[PDB]
């Protein structure tokens, strides 16, 4: 199950960026896709996610109010909109989708993230 | 609440072949043993090794094993290969706000 | 086709969807709600009185659950 | 001693719960907040589902 | 029970303001204290609240991120922090405490502050 | 969800002594009938008239009466007084996310 993300991006404080994540392989609407980021030299951090079929989103409080995660069932594509960019937002943003039990794409959902995008670096610079 | 996951050691050095024992401890009991372990090699995306605290997903070598429950978890690398030298992360997803540990780096000793 | 409600953490929802498939089930509606969780302590002798008033105060919604 | 129970309420009810708790010599040992997804489901009485639901959750999921 | 708020505030866009709400009479810790705002010629809007005893806060999704509500039990004062102000944020902000029947709390807001007007404007004439 | 409270009429005119009947329609059922009604006069803070849908606090005149349940609520002013010419707000607090209606204005029939 491949996930491909939009290219690197360079933004200015207060601006906005949208990162795209396109899934190819198996069903898309019935799996929880999440966004995780990593500042340079620092740890992984869970930002939020969406379950496309139900249009149910779940954001980590830290980002609640700054973040909008949306899904486009037609193109199998998740998006991360991050607003009011600050320089502390400089990081690589990865999309991450839960795996399924057993081989084959149609197993049971496991919650944990087995499938990852190549990542997308967003630099916020004055 | 924002369950804090503390990983130890912070950094440790081992030789190829040796056994690695990584700890991840939770500030609160972790819902239904929903703890995951990931491996991140330099410049790559993380890679899923264990989920459900102890279950191994498709394609992960047998040398990786997870154990523990409640607040005390452990990842065990029975015998380190060259690629096992990386940063490892635990994550809890047993409530709607998921969080990661700060990571344990396993480096080559010498 | 009987209906029920189900309360779950977000990371469990897709798993619920999947189980539903193996009973030809369907998701009627979905909602998101925040709640405060309390862990309380009172004497064994007062649990009934508390539980009763707790039902009156909550129009029968609030349910006091035991810790095993 | 004193026995411990858990309780789930919306924010606007908590203070009432606290007031009642005081009237019965009760104490708050811990508090926390949690968001949940509420599902309304429609299945045939396969209601199998509850058993699989139990395995899936380790006893913690309740069909209402 | 009376609630007395801090005085009018005039602020520039993309800055912060802190309104205080001092309570007297009754007990401060065990009753829920909320903040409600009203933009000029518009309706009442619940922003969030705090139950002081447990430092448990509840924000409206519309305001999470830009908002922090605190209570200080030693001074019986609640606080509203607005960050990254925008002209839209211009309004009267009211603190409100639930009523009672040391009575039993009712949720509904029986007691209200006089209000505090926060004007957010790039108009240099204002500040 | 964000329960939407639609109040009607938006504005309307009546004379002193007449009966005013105000509606608040809720997009979903309101938990435990937790619905309040406020009165706001010009330049003034809101004042609580009814809570719990149908309960009147002390010091609120008996001419104000509230009723309804589920999704349809009514505030009735049996005979309007000069003071009563103001804006009236319904509010639900039966879930953590409280919401207000847009308000009904009672003007002087002129």
């Amino acid at each position: 199950v491949q996930l491909v993300q939009s290219g690197a991006e360079v933004k200015r404080p207060g601006s906005s960026v949208t990162v795209s994540c396109k899934a190819s392989g198996g069903s898309f609407s019935t799996y929880a896709l999440s966004w995780v980021r990593q500042a340079p030299g620092r740890g992984l951090e869970w930002m939020g996610g969406v379950i496309p079929l139900l249009t149910i989103t779940n954001y980590a409080p830290r980002f609640q109010g700054r973040i909008t995660i949306t899904a486009d069932r037609s193109t199998s594509t998740a998006y991360l909109e991050l607003n009011s960019l600050r320089p502390e937002d400089t990081a690589v943003y990865y999309c991450a989708r839960e795996g399924t039990t057993g081989a084959g794409w149609l197993g049971k959902p496991i919650g944990a993230f087995a499938h990852w995008g190549q990542g997308t670096l967003v630099t916020v610079s004055s | 609440a924002e369950i804090v996951l503390t990983q130890s050691p912070g950094t440790q050095s081992l030789s190829p072949g040796e056994r690695a024992t990584l700890s991840c401890r939770a500030s609160q009991s972790v819902g239904n043993n929903k703890l995951a372990w990931y491996q991140q090699r330099p410049g790559q995306a993380p890679r899923l090794l264990i989920y459900g605290a102890s279950s191994r997903p498709s394609g992960v070598a047998d040398r990786f094993s997870g154990s523990g429950s409640g607040t005390d978890f452990t990842l065990t690398i029975s015998r380190l290969e060259p690629e096992d030298f990386a940063v490892y992360y635990c994550q809890q997803y047993g409530q709607s706000l998921s969080t990661f540990g700060q990571g344990t780096k396993v480096e080559v000793k010498l | 086709l009987t209906e029920y409600t189900l309360q779950a953490n977000w990371f469990d929802i897709t798993g619920i969807l999947w189980l539903l498939g193996q009973v030809d089930g369907k998701i009627i509606n979905s909602d998101v709600q925040a709640f405060v969780l309390l862990r309380v302590a009172l004497p064994a002798a007062k649990v009934a009185e508390f539980s009763a008033k707790l039902a009156d105060f909550s129009g029968g919604s609030l349910q006091l659950l035991a810790i095993e």
